[PDB]
């Protein structure tokens, strides 16, 4: 209550301060920049004026001159001019040209895309290690490749050895492995890029290889990274037709997820993580360990780890004494905790049918009948095989 | 359907005697009606499965007032619209 | 590059029409079957042309467009 | 007299060297705007004294005069380009009544 | 470029048909021999409403006639 409103006031003070302080610098106090900063931005804007016409670099030539393509299409023999610096200039880089005579007067230009748009994630999740808690090792495992070596340094260092890389998520659906991964990428806070692995099968053909090799070069880039591969078993039935599927495309992906994850590359630093439910269709060139470590093996919790999992879920409904939270754990006997998850959202549904606001012991008795109904009427073995 | 992503499942009934009735009824007010005209016994007559037979039964009297070059719309023509749409989707669907 | 006049709709076509030259060379004699589609050409094209006022005033909207589709 | 030297001002007012129709890419803080030429390719290129780029928002339709491609004004005319994917599918809308019974 | 010009030209297409809606002219009629390539956003309501198939098994009575007008 008053924690929270203490603070953002104080950013509030902070922000409305340095920005009246800093407008006015700018605009009144010029003594270290004036003279000086009045020549510069005079000088370089004079020399080179405008418009100035976009263009892209095909390839450098070392004695100061490059062949650039228009995107309209003419091309051009240009100069390396003047207020211009070589460390930037390389192939597929935007540079600007006079558009009288065309020479590069320099490199400052970064166009962002459509395509760099759905790779790169813009999320901040609202939920962080221990909405998970439950299974409480299996994140006690992912927390040791991925967050450890780079907080500390000093262990990776002390016992020498190359570091672990990556981990794979497979088990039993309802084990949590989704928001396992939504966890690890919260907590550290480093570049968390994320793919669905049914984006890499596309009608287009071939058009596979090009995509994941992008993924790589994007990440390699804003490392350190984590990439989710969330469902890569999705690659083995995803098809449109037999050749956008079939060998031929299964082959592509495969290729490619081998050059990416380790090869002459040399690549700089992407973990990944995988979320799936194949292990038994995955390519042997990965579950050969030593690309990919420790990998993590889940199972549906047993019956005092259910307890911690349904303490989550059944604080944000509301409170009696009458409930009796410890009856639903035990009647289920390994029950998954997909499902767990799937009667706190059936019992204010029937909540909100009545219009009474009180979630108590009745609403989640009720709950759990509905919820062993869909996956029971589903069991059409009826009189045991 | 993993187990906790769907919470509303919406069964579409076919048409109901009140269900085919009230779709019937909002169509109707654009053709004319002469005194006399019944909706409720043409609602009965039909038995419907979707609300594109229930909207094509009253179409299709507008088109035999058409041909007659009759402006109203009285009760002959919807004793051969129903012997024609019935007709028709029983020779579509074998 | 300016506006200086305007020209007819009729005026700067892709094609002159055709309804002015001479008639196609198939008359309904050279028709023979297909009779089931005729009633329903009749119909569609036909009738909406010469007498708009049949349709308005029922209330009924006449067909749009036509599709023919077959081997 | 009014009339007649509108008509010898017009003849002044109808020739025009040349203008565009562009559009905001981005802007930048040099007090330059990208702006694509609508069938061609990108120019970079300042404002005018008439108009500031706390005014110009990304996707608008700017007017440019060719000599120099120098920004005039903002063009009266944008499209969201999710009226325009909306309206080629085209999907009536209904109310509760008309889909009743 | 090729698929961005047939592209272009069929957008264009259903915006012209909507603004042809309310003339007197009985709107386009079209034809075609595979009709499983249609796309959907031309054949759907408010631009294409009748669909006239054209058998190829029909009867006796309307065989016959197809003989009688080349006879
Ligand atoms: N062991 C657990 N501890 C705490 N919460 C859990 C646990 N297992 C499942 N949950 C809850 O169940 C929710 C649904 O899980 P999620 O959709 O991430 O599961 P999944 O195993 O990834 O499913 P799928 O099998 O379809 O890949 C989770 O988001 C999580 O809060
Ligand atoms: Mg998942």
């Amino acid at each position: 209550t008053r924690c929270k409103l203490k603070l953002l006031r104080m950013e509030r003070i902070k922000d409305h301060l340095l920005l009246e302080e800093e407008f006015v610098s700018n605009s009144e106090i010029l003594k270290p920049f004036e003279k000086k900063q009045e020549e510069e931005k005079k000088q370089l804007e004079e020399i080179r004026g405008n418009p100035l016409s976009i263009g892209t670099l095909e390839e450098i030539i070392d004695d100061d001159h490059a062949i650039v393509t228009s995107p309209t299409m003419p091309d051009y023999y240009v100069s390396i001019l003047s207020f211009v610096d070589k460390e930037l200039l390389e192939p597929g880089c935007s540079v600007l040209l006079h558009h009288k005579t065309m020479s590069i007067v320099g490199v400052l230009q970064d166009d962002a895309d459509p395509m760099v748009s759905v790779m790169k994630m813009d999320k901040s999740p609202t939920e962080s290690y221990s909405d998970i808690g439950g299974l409480e090792s299996q994140i006690q495992e992912i927390k040791e490749s991925v967050e450890l070596p780079l907080t500390h340094p000093e262990l990776y260092e002390e016992m020498g050895i190359k570091p672990p890389k990556g981990v794979i998520l497979y088990g039993a659906p309802g084990t949590g492995k989704t928001l396992l991964a939504k966890a690890v990428a919260n907590q550290t806070s480093a570049t968390f890029l994320r793919i669905v692995g049914s984006e890499l099968i596309q009608k287009y053909l071939g058009d596979g290889p090009r995509l994941c090799r992008q993924i790589f070069k994007v990440a390699g880039e804003n490392a350190p990274s984590i990439v989710f591969i969330d469902e890569i078993d999705a690659i083995g039935t995803k098809r449109y037709d037999s050749n956008s599927g079939g060998e031929r495309e299964i082959q592509r992906t495969m290729l490619e997820l081998l050059n990416q994850l380790d090869g002459f590359d040399d690549r700089g630093d992407v973990k990944v993580i995988m979320a799936t439910n194949k292990i038994e269709t995955l390519d042997p060139a990965l579950i050969r360990p030593g690309r990919i470590d420790r990998k993590i093996l889940f199972e549906n919790p047993d019956l005092s780890t259910k307890k911690k999992i349904l303490g989550i879920h059944t604080s944000k409904m509301n409170l009696s004494e009458d409930v009796n939270l410890e009856t639903l754990v035990t009647t289920k006997d390994d029950l998954s905790g997909a499902d767990i998850q799937a009667m706190c959202t059936e019992a204010g549904l029937l909540a909100l049918r009545e219009r009474r606001m009180q979630v108590t012991a009745e609403d989640f008795k009720q709950a759990k009948e509905r919820v062993m109904k869909n996956k029971v009427e589903e069991n059409l073995e009826g009189l045991y095989l | 359907l993993r187990p906790g992503r769907i919470d509303r499942k919406i069964e579409f009934p076919p048409p109901s005697v009140a269900a085919r009735a009230e779709i019937l009824r909002i169509h109707s007010r654009k053709m004319n009606l002469t005194r006399g005209i019944n909706l409720r016994k043409v609602a009965e007559k039909m038995n419907g499965c979707s609300g594109a037979d229930v909207k094509g039964v009253c179409t299709e009297a507008g088109m035999y007032a058409l041909r007659e070059r009759r402006i109203h719309v009285t009760q002959e023509d919807f004793e051969l619209a129903v012997g024609k749409v019935m007709n028709k989707n029983q020779e579509t669907a074998i | 590059n300016a506006l200086v006049d305007i020209l007819p709709p009729d005026s700067d076509s892709s094609i002159s029409v055709m309804g002015e030259n001479e008639k196609p060379d198939v008359t309904y004699a050279d028709v023979g079957g297909l009779d089931m589609q005729k009633q329903e050409i009749r119909e569609a094209v036909e009738l909406p042309l010469v007498q708009a006022d049949l349709y308005e005033q029922i209330g009924i909207d006449p067909p749009r467009g036509v599709l023919l589709y077959g081997p | 007299n009014d009339k007649v030297r509108f008509i010898k001002d017009e003849l002044r007012l109808l020739q025009e060297p040349g203008s565009y129709v562009g559009e905001v890419i981005k802007i930048v803080s040099d007090k330059k705007v990208l702006v694509k030429v609508q069938p061609e390719g990108k120019y970079i290129v300042d404002v005018a004294k008439d108009i500031n780029v706390k005014d110009l928002k990304a996707s608008q339709r700017v007017c440019l005069r060719s000599d120099s491609y120098m920004l005039h004004k903002v063009l009266e005319n944008k499209a969201d380009p999710l009226v325009s994917l909306m309206m080629v599918e085209k999907v009536p809308d209904s109310t509760y009544d008309m889909v009743g019974g | 470029g090729s698929d961005r010009e047939v592209q272009r030209i069929l957008i264009e297409l259903l915006t012209q048909m909507d603004g042809f809606d309310q003339s007197t002219n009985v709107k386009v009629i079209m034809a075609t021999n595979r009709a499983d390539t249609l796309d959907p956003a031309l054949l759907r309501p408010g631009r294409l409403d009748r669909k006239i198939e054209f058998p190829s098994l029909r009867d006796r009575r309307e065989r016959r006639l197809i003989f009688g007008t080349i006879a």
